């Protein structure tokens, strides 16, 4: 009930750093601004690592055996990851800024380009235990004049070449005896050399620079050593190369220009194979597959990632996250689609299983501020600051109507009736709850009576009344259906915002500005319980702050509440660094979540460091843009009052951490919070926890398998729920025959019914047994369907997951069964030819 | 809608005649619905074949892939709707 | 062919679709069918018909789903009695 | 506890793998057409023709699938064939199904149909095996409609329907199960 | 256009919008599978129109 | 120890390149062969000091057969770098039809708009099709020759133009994409 | 430079005047020559936060 853990960072597919593939073409690893995200483009499943870095990720390299992952921070905080174990092995601190990480193709030892030095270390063995000092450095090579900016191993495991911020680029042999074989210094580039590569043979080295020059170095005469055979020029007039990569087996360069174009080249001839363009973003990261036919391309300032096969002129995924901008959230009724708002106006239907957006909706010019769903998820609504509330389809991907006000006032929140008839929205400016019909786009009336802005609205799913949270410190209940037209105020202590209501539809959860969360009853307007919230909130002291984090009154409240669909829990999230999960009738918190750990974000720390205040000014508040070597990032267009603006170059500060919209998942015991870092998803689906229920001395896992031997099927299954271990439940569930299913399911006790329906809905989503699982669903629902009707809210998370299972994976099998049968009937019984 | 709303009385009243009457009417309504669903699904799949046969026989197709997909977008159906910017 | 023009008109609504779907099936089962394979020239008109049928296929298949509520009603009454 | 591949032979279990493999096999053309870029990319048209074959590193020329399909008719077993049919790439499968080299004698159509009769009789990978003749009727649907009523092709197709006649049990199971799930949850 | 953007991002983009509009659009009868970003998955299958 | 007899269809074209392609194969493989135009055939054998590859006599004979059958020097250079390549000289009367008026209509059907269909089938399916009046020497990879073979038996058997032009589009995608 | 009775003009600066009135930088809807003359940095800096304190008299200075 309360063993939640981080499982997926939906959205923000790429932020900065070195995107890479696996040794196979399956896994794609992308550096998100905190942690490594592991997607899989063959088996469509995503995964985000639970460990947190301290700042933004600089470089990422995976071992060629797919076992060890090294992710290095921008300040050199190296973190080992046992990749299959998905846990942390060691926390190294490289003292300088590191720029490139690459293992050898052998995988025994890896090279690090940190500072002006190249550091070669021996990789620790994975099967050895977690030792204190697993890192042993082979050598350090210091023969350079400025910072090393690129690294490339050989196709063998003995030659390492590095290109630096100085004009030269040197080849260093990792063996001591072979120092005479490879010690020459390649130079002559007019600008920033940021990539050299061995050819398919060890003989040639192709060096790529910033100015557009590719130099081909060949070991020949005018003894004789390392002349230049031919130079090649990109002729990009103002576009500069940002990074390059080169698969030697397919002899393909893939260059990245800062204008937005990327080109593909065959190296002994220098022919442009394909040149495409993303947009106006600089191509910050280029990587190649091991097989040399998949190219992973990524830009930073729009946060997009593009994996493109070079052979067929067609992408595979063109995804684009958006940092800092996800204003709102809305789950789908099936727990597989989560849509989100953006400051760009984009409404993007993300997918849970693979962390990529399905469809985008850009028809709002202004920022979309609230997003909600209605009527089984086929229709969906969105409010923006543009002066409109827009319906959408998820079947034809188009708006039905664009409802508007009488003068196009702004909008704060949106709410919908559970039947698709009435939409409503609230405003900062006019503070009257406008209502529209879904059918007729004209507005019906303006439900008014408030002093100051209506903050949040929600319709009741049973009584069909709406509750308004307002800055009048009053909760207003509007009964707008069926000749009632009556207004009921429930006034609270302080400035109440972010209302939420139970799926039972008889309670109102609200979040006051004073910090406390109150819970009322809609029909009986007295207060039936409040929970204090001010103490368990981490209000991060900003770097521009001039007060302690104790009396920092900035984010010591909650501005997001949503109930659990069971009606038993409340997730409270706010402007703070904390996500809290309260229990409703027991008044106390369950556990508290830290959303992010990043001094790249503002409020991650209550205690700032004392070595950062000088005698004047904080050290990290010092505008250090001028020390950069380029022009476009040196350009400052920062407006003075760009608090939550339209870009990030206008900010002049670092972004602040906050969560702004949290909803529980309706299926799989999870909840998703739209954060500054993106869209966090905490889930309990790992189920590695010993949760018992009425255990005894005799009941053991040995007693489970023994009861399966003597075929006491109900005694095996019910006493398997006593341990409530998932493999123990899975052992008895897949072993009982079909004919003993309806006798077992008819006599399962009423206590274990929410456990079996949660198990069947969770297991059958990814399981090949459609026919077996749907036999169990038929037998359970036809022998105990009265109890599930009598207690709907106890089973509503599990019952939604079961009907998710039959619709999403089992219905289209029936659709293909019907489609194949009907086209067979036509083709074999009708006309011939000629 | 009647049996959905009056479900608790219709199920918890014991009658062999009610067991026989719903057995006659569920098996016959499903057979009548399957009869009118078999004709609909045959006409969907049968006439989709008639469309795609003509789209390879009479339609002179084009090798140039990006020029073919531009020409199909110009030859597709277009409709005008009132919008608000 | 002129009947098929009138058959497209009857398929537009949702009451006369049973007659419209039987007449198209009459063309492909009850008529002289290999003769009807021979004759071209109507195939643009017949292509405008079909997405009305896919609405009527999905509506009817939903009515089959609502017909299994009686199967729940018969099983639960038999289980209780 | 690792899950079993199949509980019993009379069950109807799916294929081991991603559940969207059936989605890519139905709509392979539309997914690539969306994933193409908006404009044609620029090319230097002086490229080598066989640059793909320049990777720097009738009986004898028939494919390994086609030889196995010919050997499948000889040994009257197709479980060796269907193992490679599952594990092939979706782009390779659409290349495979649309080029069966069976236009004049219609032999490999008959061998492939009889391969999928044995596939449905094994009751494993039922989601994949239904999509394979959906791709057959997409590719050579005009071919078998032209030579309909032939006593060899109609025997193979009717032998597939007699296998497929007991595949309405999951249809009756699905049409029951969510009608109850809609009625119970909304009451 | 860029003055309005430079005004709103200076204004903490809470912003009083345009009065009204009435425009014209067109919609090509594309498959709805190809009315989204590049992806190995989708959700729609019918036509756009 | 092989012998390749050049036909009259590439007589003077091989005479102009009598030493143009001879010096390249002698540099790479060094096969003992001379322009023995008395019998209009060239015998190639392994040299006594350059016999390091048993397939060098076989690879040079394939390039000699490529120049005899009508493949250009670019294909012969590709025949030198033939680590993944194959040539099948499937002529007429394999998929047999009428050799009179129907063969002339098949010649018009294979060429299309004055060789436009042959150029489109060569470029899209990634093959070099040496289509004579009766002989079709197709060169390419294993899937490329099979797709070339399946396309040419499609047009001789009877198929609409929109079927095959749709077909050469989608078989171009299936071999170009590998995963 | 546009003609005075231009319907594209007739919509445009009144849209910009209402934008600046809702901004608060200019406090007059009658004249349009104020959008070149009265638009001032001192008009745009008195709509900053600490000046608006002094207009609401919440601060001493």
């Amino acid at each position: 009930k309360s063993d939640f853990k981080f499982s997926n960072l939906l959205g923000t597919v790429y932020r900065q750093g070195n995107i890479t593939f696996s040794d196979d073409g399956k896994q794609l690893l992308s550096p998100v601004g905190n942690r490594v995200s592991v997607f899989d483009l063959i088996n469509n499943k995503s995964f985000t690592f639970e460990y947190e870095h301290r700042k933004n990720i600089a470089a990422i390299d995976l071992n060629k055996q797919g076992t060890l992952l090294i992710s290095i921070d921008e300040d050199g905080r190296a973190i080992l990851v046992n990749f299959k174990a998905r846990n942390v092995l060691h926390h190294f601190n490289f003292k300088e800024k590191c720029s490139a990480v690459k293992f050898s193709p052998d995988g025994r030892l890896f090279a690090l380009a940190s500072g002006r030095f190249l550091q070669i270390w021996k990789t620790p063995d994975v099967n050895k235990d977690r030792q204190f000092a697993p890192f042993v450095r082979h050598r350090v090579h210091a023969g350079h004049f400025q910072d090393i900016t690129s690294l490339t191993w050989s196709q063998d495991s003995r030659f390492i070449l590095t290109t630096s911020k100085d004009l030269s680029a040197k080849i260093w042999s990792v063996d001591s005896e072979e120092k005479n074989l490879a010690a020459t210094t390649f130079n002559g580039h007019r600008d920033y050399v940021m990539g050299a590569f061995f050819s398919h043979d060890q003989e040639k080295i192709y060096t790529v620079s910033k100015d557009g020059a590719v130099f081909v170095w060949e070991f020949t005469k005018r003894k004789y050593s390392w002349r230049i055979t031919k130079k090649h020029f990109f002729y990009a007039n103002q576009a500069k190369v940002k990074c390059v990569t080169f698969h030697p087996a397919t002899r393909l360069l893939a260059v990245g220009f800062t204008s937005g174009e990327f080109r593909l080249y065959d190296l002994p001839d220098f022919t442009l194979i394909q040149q495409l363009s993303m947009g106006q973003n600089p191509v910050n990261t280029v990587s190649v597959n091991q097989t040399g036919e998949w190219l992973a391309f990524g830009s930073s300032k729009l946060g997009q990632l593009l994996v493109y096969e070079w052979q067929s002129e067609s992408y595979i995924l063109k995804q684009q996250g958006h940092f800092d901008s996800t204003n709102s959230l809305a789950y789908s009724p099936d727990g597989s689609r989560v849509v989100t708002a953006s400051e760009d106006g984009k409404i993007k239907v993300w997918d849970i299983t693979s962390g990529f957006c399905l469809a985008t909706f850009e028809e709002h010019t202004s920022s979309v501020t609230a997003v909600q769903f209605a009527k089984r998820g086929q229709v969906m609504f969105s409010s923006s600051l543009d002066g409109t509330v827009r319906a959408w389809d998820l079947i034809r991907y188009r708006n039905f109507r664009t409802f508007t006000g009488t003068e196009r006032i702004q909008f704060n929140c949106l709410a919908v009736d559970p039947s698709g008839e009435v939409v409503c929205a609230g405003s900062l400016d006019n503070f009257d709850i406008h209502v529209w019909s879904v059918q007729t786009g004209q507005l019906l009336d303006a439900l008014s009576g408030h002093e100051g802005p209506v903050s949040c609205l929600s319709f009741s799913q049973e009584n069909s009344v709406l509750a308004s949270a307002s800055w009048d410190k009053t909760i207003r209940i509007w009964s707008i259906f069926g000749r009632s037209q009556q207004v009921e105020p429930i006034e609270v202590y302080s400035d109440v915002l972010a209302l939420s209501m139970r799926p039972d539809g008889k309670e109102v959860a609200v979040s006051t500005l004073k910090g406390q969360i109150s819970i009322f009853n809609i029909e009986d307007a007295k207060q039936v319980g409040n929970i204090d919230c001010r103490k368990d909130i981490i209000s991060g002291r900003f770097n521009q702050d001039r007060f302690t984090a104790k009396n920092s009154e900035r984010s010591k409240f909650f501005t997001t509440i949503h109930y659990s669909f069971d009606g038993m829990a409340i997730v409270a999230g706010g402007n703070n660094n904390s996500i809290c999960l309260y229990d409703v009738p027991n008044e106390v918190l369950l556990k508290r979540f830290i959303v992010s750990r990043n001094m790249a974000l503002n409020g991650t720390l209550e205690f700032l460091n004392s070595k950062k205040m000088t005698e004047a000014g904080s050290l990290d508040l010092i505008d250090d843009a001028g020390e950069n070597s380029d022009l476009e990032d040196r350009i400052d267009n920062s407006l003075p009052g760009s608090q939550r603006g339209g870009d990030l170059s206008t900010r002049k500060m670092r972004p602040e951490v906050r969560v702004t919209s949290v909803q529980f998942s309706p299926t799989a015991n999870a909840f998703a919070a739209a954060s500054t870092e993106g869209l966090l998803i905490y889930s309990t689906n790992d189920t590695i926890l010993f949760d018992p229920f009425d255990l005894d001395v005799d009941v053991t896992p040995h007693s489970t398998v023994e009861a399966l031997r003597e075929k006491q099927f109900l005694n095996a299954l019910v006493m398997a729920f006593r341990l409530n271990e998932e493999y123990l439940i899975n052992k008895v569930y897949e072993a009982i025959p079909i004919k003993e299913i309806p006798l077992v399911a008819s006599n399962i006790p009423a206590i274990y019914l929410p456990r079996i329906l949660k198990f069947i809905g969770d297991f059958a989503i990814e399981s090949q047994h459609i026919e077996f699982n749907l036999i169990w669903i038929k037998a359970l629902l036809s022998a105990s369907g009265g109890y599930i009707n009598e207690h709907k809210y106890l089973f509503s998370t599990a019952m939604r997951s079961i009907q998710r299972f039959i619709v999403r994976v089992a219905k289209e099998v029936v659709n293909t069964t019907t489609d194949n049968k009907y086209t067979y009937r036509f083709l074999v019984s009708t006309d011939g030819s000629m | 809608f009647i049996i959905k709303f009056n479900h608790k009385e219709l199920v918890s009243q014991k009658n062999e005649e009610l067991k026989l009457q719903i057995n006659r009417v569920k098996t016959e309504l499903r057979s009548a619905l399957k009869s009118t669903e078999d004709d609909l699904g045959f006409n969907v799949q049968g006439l989709k074949f008639v469309k795609q046969q003509w789209n390879l026989r009479h339609n002179y197709e084009f090798v140039d892939e990006y020029d073919q997909q531009e020409k199909e977008s110009n030859s597709a159906r277009k409709r005008v709707f009132g919008t608000v910017i | 062919i002129l009947l098929m023009k009138r058959c497209r008109d009857w398929n537009t609504n949702a009451k006369t679709h049973t007659i419209a779907q039987r007449t198209i099936r009459c063309i492909l089962m009850h008529h002289n069918i290999a003769k009807l394979s021979e004759i071209p020239g109507m195939v643009k008109i017949v292509d405008a018909i079909i997405p009305y049928t896919q609405r009527h296929f999905t509506r009817v298949d939903n009515l089959v789903e609502q017909s299994y509520i009686l199967d729940y009603a018969l099983v639960e009454m038999d289980k209780l009695f | 506890y690792t899950s079993l591949e199949q509980i019993d032979k009379e069950l109807l279990t799916l294929s081991i793998g991603p559940r969207s493999k059936m989605n890519t096999l139905l709509h392979l053309d539309v997914i690539r057409k969306r994933s193409k870029p908006k404009e044609a990319p620029k090319k230097s048209e002086k490229l080598p023709f066989f640059l793909q074959l320049s990777g720097e590193k009738r009986l004898g020329f028939e494919s390994h699938f086609t030889k196995q399909l010919r050997e499948g008719s000889q040994s009257k077993d197709y479980s060796s064939l269907l193992a490679t049919l599952i594990n092939f790439s979706p782009a390779a499968v659409d290349l495979e199904i649309r080029s069966l080299n069976s236009f004049e004698p219609f032999d490999e159509i008959v061998w492939f149909i009889d391969a999928l009769t044995q596939g449905l009789k094994s009751n494993k990978n039922f989601e994949l095996y239904e999509t394979f003749m959906s791709l057959l009727f997409k590719a050579h649907g005009d071919v078998i409609h032209a030579n309909n009523k032939n006593q060899d092709i109609a025997s193979a197709l009717q032998n597939w329907e007699d296998v497929h006649k007991k595949e309405d049990r999951l249809d009756d199971l699905v049409k029951f199960c969510m009608g109850v799930a809609a009625f119970v949850t909304t009451a | 256009a860029n003055l309005v953007y430079k005004l709103d991002v200076l204004s903490s983009v809470h912003f009083v919008p345009k009065p009204a509009s009435t425009s014209l659009e067109i919609r090509v009868e594309t498959p709805t599978i190809s009315m989204e970003d590049a992806q190995p998955l989708y959700m729609s299958n019918a036509s756009s129109l | 120890s092989r012998k390749i007899m050049v036909p009259p269809h590439r007589m003077t074209p091989l005479r102009n390149s009598w030493t143009k392609i001879y010096p390249p194969l002698v540099e790479h493989l060094k096969l003992q062969v001379r322009m023995n135009l008395k019998t209009k055939s060239v015998e190639l054998r392994t040299n006594p000091k350059f016999t390091t590859d048993p397939g060098a006599l076989q690879k040079g004979a394939d390039f000699i057969k490529a120049f005899t059958l009508g493949f250009d020097l670019d294909d012969s250079i590709a025949l030198l770098r033939l680590d993944d390549l194959y040539i099948e000289t499937f002529e007429v009367k394999d998929v047999k039809t009428l050799t009179g008026d129907h063969l002339s209509r098949a010649i018009g059907r294979i060429a299309g708009k004055d060789g436009k269909t042959k150029f489109a089938i060569e470029n899209a399916t990634r093959t070099r099709i040496v289509l004579a009046d009766s002989k079709i020497h197709i060169l390419g990879g294993f899937t490329h020759i099979r797709m070339a073979r399946e396309s040419v038996v499609s047009l001789i058997l009877g198929s609409p133009p929109g079927k095959v032009y749709g077909n050469l589009r989608t078989v171009a995608s299936r071999l170009k994409e590998r995963y | 430079l546009l003609p005075p009775t231009d319907p594209f003009r007739r919509k445009h600066e009144q849209l910009l005047l209402d934008k600046l009135y809702a901004m608060g930088v200019l406090t007059t809807k009658s004249k349009i020559s104020d959008l070149e003359n009265k638009v001032t940095v001192s008009a745009i800096c008195r709509r900053r936060l600490p000046v608006i304190m002094h207009r609401l008299k919440m601060a001493e200075t």
